[PDB]
């Protein structure tokens, strides 16, 4: 489900807690695993900007708690080298949740989406309010 | 759309041939042991089934 | 008429394409199948031309325009600003906006004559567009959503909303931009309909698993629909 | 009712109209033509029984005008055919059989698959 | 090839140079070094920083 | 006269009239058998 | 009793000994094969190297993302004066 | 002697030597080494040297542009290192006793011996090593004032950034540019050679056309490309 996208710097290992940006009710997500990660002893496997995580809401709707369900990120703090050349970095992390399909169950996104996301996941520049 | 002439043709070389039981080997429908050293030339031969 | 297609193996169709009355834009990163659909149904009438939009290829979403101009945001670089002003014709003008909203597709949803906006977009955008479009501007959101790009496709004809929407707010915008308006669900119950589909006068295309009774509803109110090679020898 | 149009998907041309469709309606339901029988090698030793599908996904029509080069020019038994403006796999023709999904028979086939085509009436819109 | 000036004070950036930051109220910050960079997330003023080109438009030096 | 003929949607699967807002815009009577059921249990 | 926990080995096999090499000049081990319709030119250079810098160019790939784009990318100056011929040396060829 | 190597020697090299007084390096001394020919009919090899007896041979006489090539040195070196970072392994936890950077089973009973595949500290550094498909972007000549100007660039300047390149010094010669790094640090002598194999896949093939070098300066942080447009930058200043 998920296409060729260049690697970007790893920021978002298991355990941590990010925003979610969608307005589907949940306040933050926490993540348990990335899809398509590797293997290696005792090494974390960690998310990047458009990875697609499996999550669970800690916070927010009581119908949204207590199930795990993807989700993808959509923001990212850890500084990234672009191939054009700088080096960016949003100021929090964020995410928003999915169907394992790729399509997005919120309606719409605040705050700004990184562009590596929008490129990757056709649903999420529908959504997207700005790119970068 | 194969003309069954060429389905005969063909089938002699892919479906008329036998089988070994143990190394299930690819035989000459007519041969009476295997040929491989690893089966023992065993002897107990079945035929390969039709589709 | 009402063609279906799809991008690399993608239903969405407006995000990697942009369809105009005199004009048309897809993304470079497409197989022979897909331009194949526009260059026979199209023929030489308007000009086809590949291209992206900073760094992108999701063109139809960071776009916006018409008949009479198109308006691109501000990481677009000069080389591709320079690309775009050469394959266009010279009825068309093209500007580079500055922006902090940046996707202008989600933001702007307009036709020859009627566009609606963002709320939250700023008034030196409104002089802006109302002066390279040629569009009286409207400050306006589709009943539960403040995109209305992505949730509202539009023609000179008609134009298809957000299925989620009433009818009393409906014929509000009905009221606003003097088409009628329908609502209805695109590529199997997607809800999201400008993304899925484009449209002008002559042509709208859409998604591979955009089913029969929705391409119904779509080529009802656009009015594009309408034989002596089909009989009967025996 | 009303006379009705099969147009075909990516390629929006009118393969067939009514006047056609031999539609053969009712299944059998019984256990040697409404059930899919695979035998075996030898001895008519059943190794399968599959149940019909509900409806016939298929358009039995008449031999028509723009299928005949294909069926003058290399006229053989069986084989497929395409629509005349995306060469996409549309229907194949048959003389010997292929019942429908939900099965029966019917006669010499010309089947027309309702999988990539789709059926719209030939009259005015609905107006909803 | 473009070159963006920096947003702290006032330098150039030539391509390759210097980091990037984006706000969450959707605000594109560019920085050439870490001392235009470290500076500002301290919350300084760069009116009042003496070296900057914007202190230096302001007293017409 | 602003005109909104819409019959605000027919449905996904079948070709059936008028449902309602708020989602599940598919004639229930298609989603009773036809989509997938996601049960997916053993019954026996 | 097994490893418990299998994992790839630290390091590599073929790059030992790591001890001190002979000489600040590196040999060539071997030389490209000899194709004898060519005109005579030579196979290696010795050069000084001196330091890095950047550069930036467009990147010409198709099919894929970064295709008509400007990269940059790190490049390596190496000092080269002209060098200059002062023998020669033949050897032949022996069974060991 | 040269109708000995003509009868018999398969093969032929040639000794040649750097000129280390057009460099700005300390020593005085050159570097002799050998280089094998590949041309035709070894005779002809033979009087392709006896013509170059104290000639000068060039740099774009040998490579040209989008060649690829392999670069051998010596590596930097670092003395004696300890086991970790020599070969990476995993550090012990804090509560260990007499150290937490080591190894901690170097082996098992039987064979009573230490087996020679396990990681153990000593040199780092300084080894020979060969890195190939290295591919050359430009190579600018002595006399030309146009190194760093490019088609794009159009301005007048040599490769030595401002305040001359660290360590080094100036680049008053002829230089090859090459992609990504090269084992062995500066002022060390590198040995660069052409390709074994003939290289076809995507990469090799392609043809560069620069934008823009980089002349800033490398001591640290530096801001200006050219000391023309420093001046013009800052203004009039005191000295």
């Amino acid at each position: 489900a998920q296409g060729t996208k260049f690697r970007i710097s790893l920021g978002l290992p298991v355990g941590a807690i990010m925003n979610c940006a969608d307005n589907s009710g949940a306040r933050n997500l926490y993540i348990i695993a990335v899809k398509g990660s590797g293997s290696r002893l005792n090494r974390l496997p960690a998310a990047s900007l458009g990875d697609m995580v499996m999550a669970t809401v800690k916070k927010g709707k009581p119908e949204l708690r207590k199930k795990v369900m993807p989700a993808i990120v959509v923001r990212q703090a850890k500084s990234w080298r672009r191939r054009d050349g700088v080096f960016l970095y949003f100021e929090d992390n964020a995410g928003v949740i999915a169907n394992p399909k790729g399509e997005m169950k919120g309606s719409a996104i605040t705050g700004p989406v990184g562009k590596e996301c929008a490129d990757l996941w056709p649903r999420v520049a529908s959504n997207s309010g700005v790119v970068v | 759309i194969i003309e069954p002439s060429l389905k005969a043709l063909a089938s002699k070389y892919n479906c008329d041939k036998s089988v070994c039981r143990k190394c299930y080997a690819r035989l000459p429908p007519r041969a009476t042991n295997c040929r491989k050293r690893k089966c023992g030339h065993t002897n107990q031969l079945r035929p390969k089934k039709k589709l | 008429m009402a063609t279906r297609t799809q991008f690399e193996n993608s239903n969405e169709i407006g995000v990697f394409s942009k369809l105009t009355n005199t004009y048309c834009l897809v993304a470079v990163g497409g197989s022979e199948n897909f331009y194949s659909a526009f260059e026979a149904e199209l023929g030489d009438a308007i000009p086809i031309v590949h291209t992206t939009i900073a760094g992108t290829r999701i063109i139809g979403r960071m776009t916006a325009g018409n008949r009479r101009g198109l308006l691109v945001p501000t990481q677009t670089t000069d080389q591709e600003l320079q690309h775009l002003r050469n394959s266009l014709p010279d009825s068309v003008k093209i500007q580079r906006v500055e922006e902090r909203l940046s996707a202008l597709g989600n933001v702007i949803c307009c036709n020859d004559y009627v566009a609606l906006v963002h709320p939250d977009i700023d008034r030196e955008t409104e002089e802006l567009i109302s002066d390279v479009l040629g569009v009286e501007v409207f400050r306006q959101t589709i009943s539960g959503n403040i995109l209305v790009g992505s949730y509202c496709s539009l023609s000179n004809q008609g134009g298809l909303v957000h299925p989620q929407t009433s009818v009393q707010d409906q014929e509000e915008l009905s009221s606003l931009l003097q088409v009628p308006l329908v609502a209805g669900t695109v590529n199997r119950g997607s809800s999201v309909v400008g993304a899925g589909m484009v449209v002008n006068d002559y042509l709208a295309v859409t998604g591979l698993d955009t089913t029969a009774p929705e391409l119904s509803v779509i080529e009802s109110i656009f009015r594009l629909q309408d034989e002596s090679i089909s009989g009967n020898l025996r | 009712s009303k006379v009705t149009a099969v147009r075909c998907k990516k390629c929006r041309t009118k393969l067939a109209l009514s006047t056609s469709f031999i539609a053969h309606d009712p299944p059998s339901k019984e256990s040697s033509e409404g059930h899919f029988i695979k035998r075996a090698a030898n001895s008519h030793r059943i190794i399968d029984i599959q149940e019909s599908q509900a409806n016939c996904s298929h358009f039995f029509i008449e031999p028509l005008k723009w299928m005949q080069p294909e069926l003058q020019g290399k006229q053989e038994l069986e084989g497929k055919f395409s629509c005349p403006g995306c060469s996409s796999k549309v229907g194949g023709y048959n003389w010997k059989g292929s019942r429908c999904s939900c099965g029966k028979w019917v006669i010499p086939a010309i089947h027309l698959q309702t999988s990539k085509v789709d059926q719209f009436p030939l009259q005015s819109t609905a107006l909803p | 090839m473009k070159v963006e000036i920096d947003s702290f004070s006032g330098a150039k950036i030539y391509p390759g140079r210097g980091t990037l930051f984006v706000r969450g109220d959707s605000k594109i910050f560019r920085f050439q070094n870490s001392k235009s960079a470290s500076l500002f997330k301290q919350r300084k003023n760069p009116r009042r920083i003496a070296w900057t080109v914007l202190f230096r438009k302001h007293h017409k030096k | 006269h602003q005109h909104q003929n819409a019959a605000t949607l027919l449905c996904c699967n079948c070709g059936t009239p008028i449902d309602g807002s708020t989602g599940l815009v598919m004639c229930y009577d298609c989603i009773k058998l036809t989509v997938d059921i996601t049960q997916g249990i053993p019954r026996e | 009793s097994h490893r418990k926990y299998e994992a790839p080995r630290h390091g590599h096999l073929g790059f030992l000994p790591r001890k001190r090499a002979a000489s600040i000049r590196a040999r060539v081990k071997a030389f490209p094969k000899d194709d004898r319709s060519k005109p005579v030119a030579l196979t290696s250079f010795l050069g000084y190297k001196a330091g890095m810098t950047t550069i930036v160019r467009d990147l010409d790939r198709p099919g894929s993302k970064f295709h008509k784009r400007e990269v940059v990318e790190a490049v390596t100056v190496v000092d080269t004066p002209p060098v200059v011929v002062v023998g020669v040396v033949g050897y032949v060829e022996t069974p060991r | 002697e040269l109708a000995r190597i003509k009868k018999y020697a398969s093969v032929v090299r040639v000794l040649v030597h750097t000129q280390i007084r057009k460099t700005p390096l300390a020593q005085k001394k050159a570097h002799l080494a050998e280089i094998q020919l590949n041309g035709g009919s070894i005779s002809e090899k033979v009087d392709w040297a006896r013509e170059h007896f104290e000639k000068t041979v060039a740099v774009d006489s040998v490579f040209e542009q989008n060649e690829m090539i392999d670069a051998i040195a010596v590596t930097k070196g670092h003395g004696f290192e300890g086991v970790t970072h020599r070969w990476g392994t995993k550090k012990l936890p804090r509560k260990t006793h007499r150290g937490l950077r080591k190894v901690a089973c170097i082996g098992a009973w039987h064979p009573a011996h230490v087996m020679w595949s396990v990681a153990r500290a000593g040199q780092r550094g300084y080894h020979s090593r060969t890195s190939i498909n290295h591919k050359i972007y430009r190579v600018g000549k002595g006399d030309d004032e146009a190194n760093g100007a490019t088609s794009f660039d159009r301005t007048k300047k040599t490769i030595t950034p401002m305040g001359g390149f660290v360590h080094y010094g100036e680049i008053k010669n002829d230089f090859i540019m090459v992609k990504g790094c090269i084992p062995g640090n500066r002022k060390r002598i590198v040995t660069l050679r052409k390709s074994l194999y003939t290289n076809t896949s995507r990469k090799a093939l392609e043809e560069v056309s620069l934008k823009w070098i980089d002349t800033a300066s490398k001591f640290g942080k530096g801001r200006f490309q050219t000391p023309a447009e420093k001046h013009a930058f800052m203004g009039t200043l005191k000295k």
